[PDB]
């Protein structure tokens, strides 16, 4: 039946859009760690000058 | 898959909260709040209500999940909370504020739900817990963290609706592992060895990717890269990378391998990983993967990165000092140096150093050793020495080593016989 | 599927090469039974490594057989030369 | 797990022509095919042949 093929069409459509979320979670995991690293570097850069000043 | 299908059925299977109020299972304030919440449907309507009524919001959902035994009702409440946090994760702060007002962590409200008999109810608890504990500033810790991990490990060890439930478990772990502290605590959990076991049992490709994404998160942190060596990751993931076809699995393994060689605390730990990769034929696989082509060039960049870092490891391994050290240590165990054509082609004359000391070792190992690997490798090395330094034939004859390989061509192990045959054949190839 | 077919094209040439060596040697090809295809999993790489193993062993062992035989023949001539020249 | 199921097509060009054959019929189909291949659904010379 074409309806049972259409259930597979709906599954494959949901599957690729779920895969986009899974790639977005890879992107999120990369970006949040790198964000914390860059924030940490920028903090430590001025914090070191502040420690030397005091 | 199963939890999304069961959630869609549960979203249709709504219930009359006034019946639980009449049955004294809930307060009038809980019933009136949940009935208003079913009618608040714009984001602004939900925001006004939740921002105005946050203590009663947490109290309502906590009471209606905790005290009610009727599965379809608790399933619905868990579905509404999972949807509420999926619509905006900042709502975790309402449950945490109510826990702080109650002089408690949030975990004791949700952890009891993992003890229910229904798979959807316990996995929806795990989903909400993963969101709550990962998006929260409050840390899941000690016994509460161990209960969640032990529930995960229990479901993992069971390995189909059962497999689709475990896919939700893997997703619940992936969300939790967004937090660095929870990842390091998971390295301290032997559940990493359970994951290696499930991969070795050749679970579905969906679980392979979801698990290896969790491994890739661990592989990002230098501290964990040093600690996790014990779990034999590269062998397992290299088997999956060689055997499995899927681009998703391929990408996330190459990303894990890149993270290991980028992030490791030591050049020695990078060399340990790169050596294990080369031994696990990863370089040969990477070369095939370079000829394969993809819809995501990050795969190709990770291949090039790994091929370069493994190329440096081959250059390090191709040192005559490392070769000398391995001979002096007797470690003739198919270290990739032995098969380095570049090494032999460009360096075989060096074995004449210190009055032929390395050849004296090779022949002495062919005299003394029982180990067929040491024997086969020492014969291979004699063969390559002759192959790239033909004047060496007379030196091996002066050491008597021709007779040792001529004995070992009849050794009980074909690996010895073969390499000993090659070596004696090169010794005998011309005057 | 450039690579996958190209691998098959070369593995077929490797089959033809080892088969020609076997047929020149008149070693009997057994030709027994009938068989399924390879798995979809990457096991064709282990098969490709087996093709390379046989080919490399033939090229090496043939060259050695020739060289060793030639040396033995030259040394036989030299044995007779030395025995006859010993009259001087 | 995906069973890879088909849909039957409707916006069709004329398909290739097939006939099942066996020992007593194959040569007869071949000598017919050798002049030309019948149109789709066309009467087959081969059984009368």
């Amino acid at each position: 039946s074409d309806a049972d093929v259409q259930k597979q069409i709906k599954h494959m459509m949901a599957f690729i859009e779920q895969e986009a979320n899974e790639k977005a979670e890879e992107i999120d995991a990369k970006a949040e760690e790198e964000f914390n690293i860059e924030k940490g570097r920028l903090v430590q850069t001025q914090r070191l000058k502040i420690m030397e000043y005091y | 898959n199963i939890i999304a299908a069961k959630a869609a059925e549960v979203r249709a299977n709504k219930v009359n909260w006034q019946s639980y109020l009449q049955g004294q299972m809930i307060s009038a304030e809980d019933c009136e709040f949940i009935q208003r919440f079913e009618m608040k449907r714009c984001s602004e309507e939900k925001q006004e209500m939740l921002q105005t009524e946050g203590s009663q919001c947490a109290k309502t959902f906590i009471n209606l999940m905790t005290h009610i035994s009727k599965e379809q009702t608790v399933q619905y409440i868990l579905t509404m909370v999972d949807d509420m946090l999926q619509e905006n994760h900042q709502r975790v702060s309402i449950f945490f504020d109510y826990a702080k007002r109650s002089k408690s962590t949030a975990w004791p409200y949700f952890l009891p739900m993992l003890n229910r008999q229904d798979p959807f109810t316990v996995h929806m608890a795990a989903r909400i817990i993963a969101k709550l504990a990962a998006w929260g500033k409050e840390l899941m810790e000690g016994s509460d963290l161990n209960y969640y991990f032990n529930w995960i490990k229990t479901q993992l060890s069971s390995q189909s609706d059962s497999s689709q439930y475990v896919q939700c478990v893997a997703g619940c772990l992936q969300l939790m592992l967004r937090v660095n502290e929870y990842r390091f605590a998971w390295v301290e959990a032997d559940g990493v060895n359970c994951i290696m076991g499930v991969l070795s049992n050749k679970c579905g490709f969906q679980l392979q990717y979801q698990m290896i994404f969790s491994i890739w998160l661990l592989a990002f942190s230098p501290q964990m890269c040093e600690h996790l060596r014990r779990y034999n990751i590269i062998p397992v993931l290299s088997d999956i990378l060689q055997e499995s076809v899927k681009e998703k699995v391929t990408r996330i393994i190459l990303a894990a391998f890149r993270n290991f060689l980028e992030k490791s605390t030591e050049r020695e730990t990078r060399q340990e990983y790169a050596l294990a990769m080369i031994q696990c034929k990863v370089l040969k696989q990477l070369e095939n993967l370079e000829q394969q082509k993809y819809d995501d060039e990050d795969i190709s960049e990770d291949i090039k990165f790994l091929l370069e870092k493994l190329g440096e490891s081959v250059q390090d391994l191709s040192s005559f000092d490392e070769y000398s050290s391995e001979l002096k240590s007797g470690r003739l165990e198919w270290s990739p140096v032995h098969k380095s054509e570049k090494f032999w082609r460009e360096n075989a004359v060096r074995l004449n150093e210190k009055n032929y000391e390395l050849l004296k070792i090779l022949t002495k190992l062919l005299e003394v050793s029982d180990d067929p690997q040491v024997l086969a490798v020492a014969a291979h090395d004699v063969g390559e020495y002759v192959r790239h330094y033909p004047r060496g034939k007379r030196v091996i004859e002066q050491l008597g080593g021709k007779q040792l390989v001529m004995n070992h061509m009849h050794h009980e192990d074909q690996q010895v016989r073969y390499n000993a045959l090659l070596a004696v054949q090169k010794l005998m190839v011309h005057n | 599927f450039v690579n996958e077919v190209r691998r098959c094209e070369e593995m077929d040439r490797k089959l033809r090469f080892v088969e020609k060596e076997i047929r020149k040697a008149n070693i009997p090809i057994m030709d027994t039974g009938e068989n399924p295809e390879v798995p979809f999993p990457r096991d064709m790489i282990d098969l490709e490594a087996n093709f390379e193993k046989i080919e490399n062993e033939l090229k090496e062992i043939n060259t050695n057989q020739e060289a060793l035989k030639r040396n033995f023949l030259e040394l036989t001539e030299l044995k007779f030369i030395l025995r006859k020249t010993q009259q001087f | 797990t995906v069973p890879s199921i088909l849909n039957r097509m409707q916006t069709n060009q004329t398909p290739p022509t097939y006939n099942k054959t066996n020992k007593f019929t194959h040569g007869f189909q071949n000598i017919v095919d050798a002049y030309g291949i019948g149109t789709y659904r066309e009467i087959n010379p081969a059984p009368y042949t």
